[PDB]
């Protein structure tokens, strides 16, 4: 019809807008915050896509969990995550924040940050390189630029 | 054996005071500063243009893991279960049972990629070079579960790598 | 009147943006938020010091508006007169600053 | 007709505001041995576009204003000043030609420390109250000598007109004259909009206001920043202006007002930020003493000269 | 054997010292400079 071509092209629009301007929040937790601070560096460098560097916690688009996150922490993360203003997105880099990894039977180590805030984009790694954490990022934008929210929205 | 940073006394003849006073009025080291960023201004920068350029590794590089095979089909794991003994993550569990011809072989062979430290113990281990850790690092998923490979995705890992990870392992192999 | 037009025409357009940044997000459907520092709850402590620089602002800021019209006032008969009352005004302020710099008045934001 | 004219100024004004940020990512880049943005549009022109409909439709960040009025104003006030400092801006007429255009403009900007104060003391964090006490400091501290400064140069121009002082430098520009003024004049601008090395806002007041309101604080600032370079531009490096060929001026103080820009950005990327206290030294005790110093020299010098600029 | 060692005659000198080159005018010249552009400015 004529209105779904119209949400159609929105939606369009503001996928566009979402992934080409995504403004990440980074918890330097651990060694994966050194291959991120690469991922920044000037051979990668997450600004030329519109990813800029260290956008406070308050205005950014994604919350990329580079390291370990252990249980003094989970409520610090949380909390950041909750501050967020939508849409927010979580990017879950390296093998502790996915799943534990090294320290995953250890007594203080929350076994991957899925078990603390919703993740869409799991990057595997011991740390994964910056050239792999910038193909979570696209892969991330990806995601975003297949959204249908005024599509559903004008089915619903 | 040693040296003395900062252990500077300057000069205090009218030369040296009148240059210090010029650098502090006229903001000379400032002015090096800014000559040294409009430097950069005029380079190449060093940006490859991902995904389209790609970052140079080694023929040792440690990424995605495999299951491999002999060249005739048969696969190399004859199930000894070295790669999970030495394994500091205790990423790779192992259970096995005699097939159908006899052959030693696996029916468990699952890794944790997220447990997993991509320290590649378990391809030194192997002793007949089955588990290797290839050089796939652009296998980021949407799921956790997605990351828990079991031996199907490693031995489809390995069919679907193997002409690079035999090259690879032929590059490196008289360092092993 | 063109510049009461410009001066309206300017604080409508911002107006027109203000109210656009605080009503077209406003339209998003998203999501209550439960429960929305590095002081938790103490009062804000007294700086003295911020109100020293203020009222340092405020004096030197009247020494300014008697400075204000030299350029007009270079143009006189009387430049001897003229002169010499310039140079004590700036004098003056100069030496409010030597006094505020030697009592300590300039300590912590020097 | 003059309505299309006040457009085609404010128009203009938010959408060099808006290429700014791109010519600022991209400068910051290279400076940087890397690159700005160049993925979203081709060589990076829809980044600031992408960016402007991303903050737009972003949640609304919700605060807990301590007065909703206030909350409202200080956007409005910063935005409304922001875009009144252009019009008695001689390039090579105004739009608004008026006698005292340097005066409204040294007023108009001291009326800017209000939106600051208003986002302070609207937000209730007792930390953004204390960073916008800070920043207020920062700016009526360097106000005065942006105020002295400004006489001491005005001196040579005779009055407080802006395009009178087009006809001051056609013979020279008025930095050759006045650099030591210049010099300090350049620094304090760069300490009026809160900009690095003298940006205390980003190192460790308006952390309150959604992606929207914030975005106009944002481009407030950088149309501060626009409009004091074109004033420094104006002020002491003052083009050539032929009266049946306007566009010769506009053109050359736009390549200067685009280089004095890109100096600010130049200098962003090249300097760590003062400590508060280092900036108060240096107003107070550096840039005051011997701003007073070439304003006794600027009183008495077309005096003993015989250089008295005509008061017409 | 094969291995990777260094040349026959090893490699080149590698500097490792600071070199700030030490460029710009004295001070008498600088304060030459700037009072000639202001006595001509004020000409
Ligand atoms: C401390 C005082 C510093 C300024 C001293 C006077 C400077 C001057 O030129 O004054 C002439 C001026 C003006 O004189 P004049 O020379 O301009 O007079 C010509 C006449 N008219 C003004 C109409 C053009 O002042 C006086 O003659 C009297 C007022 C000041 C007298 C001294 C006061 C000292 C107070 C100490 C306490
Ligand atoms: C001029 C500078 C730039 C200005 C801003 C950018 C220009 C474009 C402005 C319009 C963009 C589209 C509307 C805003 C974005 C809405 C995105 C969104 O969250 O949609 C889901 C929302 C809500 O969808 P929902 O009902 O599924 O809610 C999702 C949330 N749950 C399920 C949890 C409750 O959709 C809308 O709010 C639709 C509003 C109207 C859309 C446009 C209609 C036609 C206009 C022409
Ligand atoms: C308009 C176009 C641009 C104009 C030029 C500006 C472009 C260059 C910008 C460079 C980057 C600057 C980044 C920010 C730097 C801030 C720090 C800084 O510089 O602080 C200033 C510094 C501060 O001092 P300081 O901190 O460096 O030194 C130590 C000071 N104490 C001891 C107090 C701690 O210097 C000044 O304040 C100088 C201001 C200008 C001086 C002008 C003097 C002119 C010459 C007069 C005559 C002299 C001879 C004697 C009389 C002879 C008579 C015949
Ligand atoms: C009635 C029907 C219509 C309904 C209303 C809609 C009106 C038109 C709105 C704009 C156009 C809508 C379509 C948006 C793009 C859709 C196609 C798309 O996504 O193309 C992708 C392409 C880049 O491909 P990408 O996926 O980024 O690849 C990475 C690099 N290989 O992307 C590109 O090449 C760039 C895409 C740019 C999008 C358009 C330009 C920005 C929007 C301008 C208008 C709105 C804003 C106006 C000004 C705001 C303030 C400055
Ligand atoms: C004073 C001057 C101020 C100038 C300010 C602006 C400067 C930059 C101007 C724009 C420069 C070119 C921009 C091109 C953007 C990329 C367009 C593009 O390629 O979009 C492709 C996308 C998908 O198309 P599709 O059909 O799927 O392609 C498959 C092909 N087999 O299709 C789409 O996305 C749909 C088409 C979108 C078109 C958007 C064009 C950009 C609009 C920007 C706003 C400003 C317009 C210019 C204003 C000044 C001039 C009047
Ligand atoms: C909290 C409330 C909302 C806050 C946001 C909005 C308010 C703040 C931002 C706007 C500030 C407005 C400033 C208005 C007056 C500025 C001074 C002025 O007009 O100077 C220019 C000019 C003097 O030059 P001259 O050449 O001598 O005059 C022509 C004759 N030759 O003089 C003229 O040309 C005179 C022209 C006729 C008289 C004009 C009177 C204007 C209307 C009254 C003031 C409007 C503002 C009131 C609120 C201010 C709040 C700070
Ligand atoms: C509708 C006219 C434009 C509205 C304002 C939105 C675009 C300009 C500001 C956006 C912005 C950009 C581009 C930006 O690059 C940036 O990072 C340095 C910001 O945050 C501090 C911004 O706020
Ligand atoms: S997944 Fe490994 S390398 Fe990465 S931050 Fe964790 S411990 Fe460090
Ligand atoms: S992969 Fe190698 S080390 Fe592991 S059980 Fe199989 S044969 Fe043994
Ligand atoms: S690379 Fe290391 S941690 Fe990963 S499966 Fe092999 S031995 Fe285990």
């Amino acid at each position: 019809s004529r209105g779904e071509y119209v949400v159609a092209k929105l939606d369009d629009l503001i996928n566009w807008a979402r992934r080409s301007s995504l403004w990440p929040m980074t918890f330097g937790l651990a060694c994966c915050a050194v291959e991120m601070m690469h991922m920044a560096a000037p051979r990668y460098d997450m600004d030329r896509f519109g990813v800029v560097f260290r956008a406070s916690p308050r205005q950014s688009d994604v919350m990329i969990v580079a390291g370990t996150l252990t249980n003094k922490m989970a409520p610090a993360l949380r909390k950041v995550y909750d501050q967020m203003p939508e849409p927010r997105y979580v990017v879950s880099m390296g093998s502790c924040a996915n799943g534990g990894g090294y320290y995953h039977y250890s007594y203080s180590v929350v076994r991957g940050c899925d078990r603390i805030v919703p993740v869409d984009i799991y990057v595997p790694g011991c740390p994964p390189t910056a050239e792999a954490l910038l193909y979570g990022i696209l892969q991330l934008q990806k995601k975003i630029k297949r959204e249908k929210r005024l599509r559903i929205w004008y089915r619903r | 054996t040693y040296k003395y940073v900062n252990l500077r006394e300057p000069s205090m003849d009218m030369k040296s005071v009148t240059d210090r006073a010029a650098q502090t009025l006229l903001w000379t080291e400032l002015i090096r500063g800014l000559g040294m960023t409009l430097s950069y201004l005029f380079r190449e920068p060093a940006t490859i243009n991902y995904p389209f350029e790609k970052g140079p590794l080694s023929p040792r590089f440690r990424g995605e893991h495999a299951l491999r095979r002999y060249p005739s089909g048969e696969e190399r794991c004859i199930a000894c279960k070295l790669c999970e003994a030495v394994c500091p993550a205790q990423a790779i569990t192992i259970e096995a049972e005699p097939r159908a011809d006899g052959s030693r072989r696996t029916t468990r062979y699952d890794i944790d990629m997220t447990k997993c430290i991509y320290c590649g113990f378990c391809q030194e281990a192997c002793p007949v070079d089955a588990i290797v850790e290839g050089p796939n690092f652009e296998f980021s998923t949407e799921t956790h579960e997605e990351l828990l490979y079991n031996k199907e995705k490693l031995l489809n890992n390995g069919d679907k790598w193997e002409a690079e990870i035999a090259a690879n392992i032929q590059a490196d192999y008289l360092y092993r | 009147m063109n510049l009461m037009i410009t001066l309206l025409t300017n604080f409508t357009l911002a107006t027109l943006l203000v109210t656009i940044a605080f009503w077209l997000p406003q339209l998003n459907v998203y999501s209550e938020k439960t429960s929305p520092d590095p002081m938790g709850s103490a009062r804000l402590p007294f700086s003295m010091k911020f109100f020293l620089v203020a009222i340092t602002f405020l004096l030197f800021d009247l020494e300014i508006a008697l400075l204000l019209p030299l350029p007009w006032a270079s143009q006189t008969t009387n430049l001897n007169t003229m002169l010499t009352m310039a140079l004590l005004l700036i004098f003056l302020l100069a030496v409010s600053l030597a006094y505020e710099w030697t009592q300590k008045g300039l300590e912590w934001t020097e | 007709m003059f309505m299309i004219n006040v457009l085609t100024l404010i128009i203009p004004i938010l959408l060099a505001v808006a290429f700014l940020t791109l010519v600022e990512r991209k400068v910051l880049g290279y400076m940087q041995f890397r690159k700005g943005p160049n993925v979203v549009g081709p060589y990076g022109l829809l980044q600031p576009i992408a960016d402007a409909i991303k903050l737009f439709i972003k949640e609304p960040l919700r605060p807990a204003t301590s007065s909703i009025s206030m909350f409202i104003l200080a956007p409005i006030l910063a935005l409304t000043l922001a875009l009144t400092m252009w019009i008695p801006l001689p390039m090579p007429y105004p739009l608004i030609n008026m006698n005292l255009g340097v005066l409204f403009m040294l007023a108009m900007s001291s009326l800017a420390v209000y939106s600051i104060l208003w986002s302070g003391w609207a937000s209730n964090s007792k930390y953004a109250l204390i960073g916008a006490l800070r920043a207020v400091a920062q700016t009526i501290s360097y106000e005065v000598t942006l105020a002295i400064i400004l006489l001491s140069v005005l001196l040579m121009n005779g009055s407080f007109t802006l395009s009178t002082l087009i006809i001051t430098q056609e013979q020279v520009w008025l930095i050759f004259p006045a650099w030591p003024l210049a010099m300090m004049w350049f620094i304090s601008t760069l300490a009026e909009t809160n900009r690095a090395p003298f940006d205390l806002t980003e190192g460790e007041f308006n952390v309150e206001y959604a992606a929207g309101p914030f975005a106009l604080f944002f481009m407030a600032e950088y149309a501060n920043i626009i409009m004091m370079n074109i004033f420094t531009t104006t002020l002491f490096l003052g083009a050539f202006h032929n009266p049946y060929m306007p566009e010769l001026y506009t053109i050359n103080f736009t390549i200067k007002s685009l280089l004095l820009s890109i100096t600010f950005l130049w200098i962003r990327a090249s300097y760590p930020r003062f400590r508060y206290d280092q900036l108060m030294h240096l107003l107070w005790k550096n840039f005051l003493p011997l701003t007073l110093a070439l304003c006794m020299w600027h009183v008495s010098l077309p005096i003993l000269l015989s250089s008295i600029p005509p008061q017409t | 054997v094969k291995q990777d060692m260094p040349p026959v005659g090893g490699y080149g000198p590698i500097d490792y010292k600071r070199n700030l080159p030490r460029r710009g005018l004295s001070g008498y010249s600088m304060f030459a400079v700037g009072i000639g552009a202001l006595l001509f400015g004020y000409w």
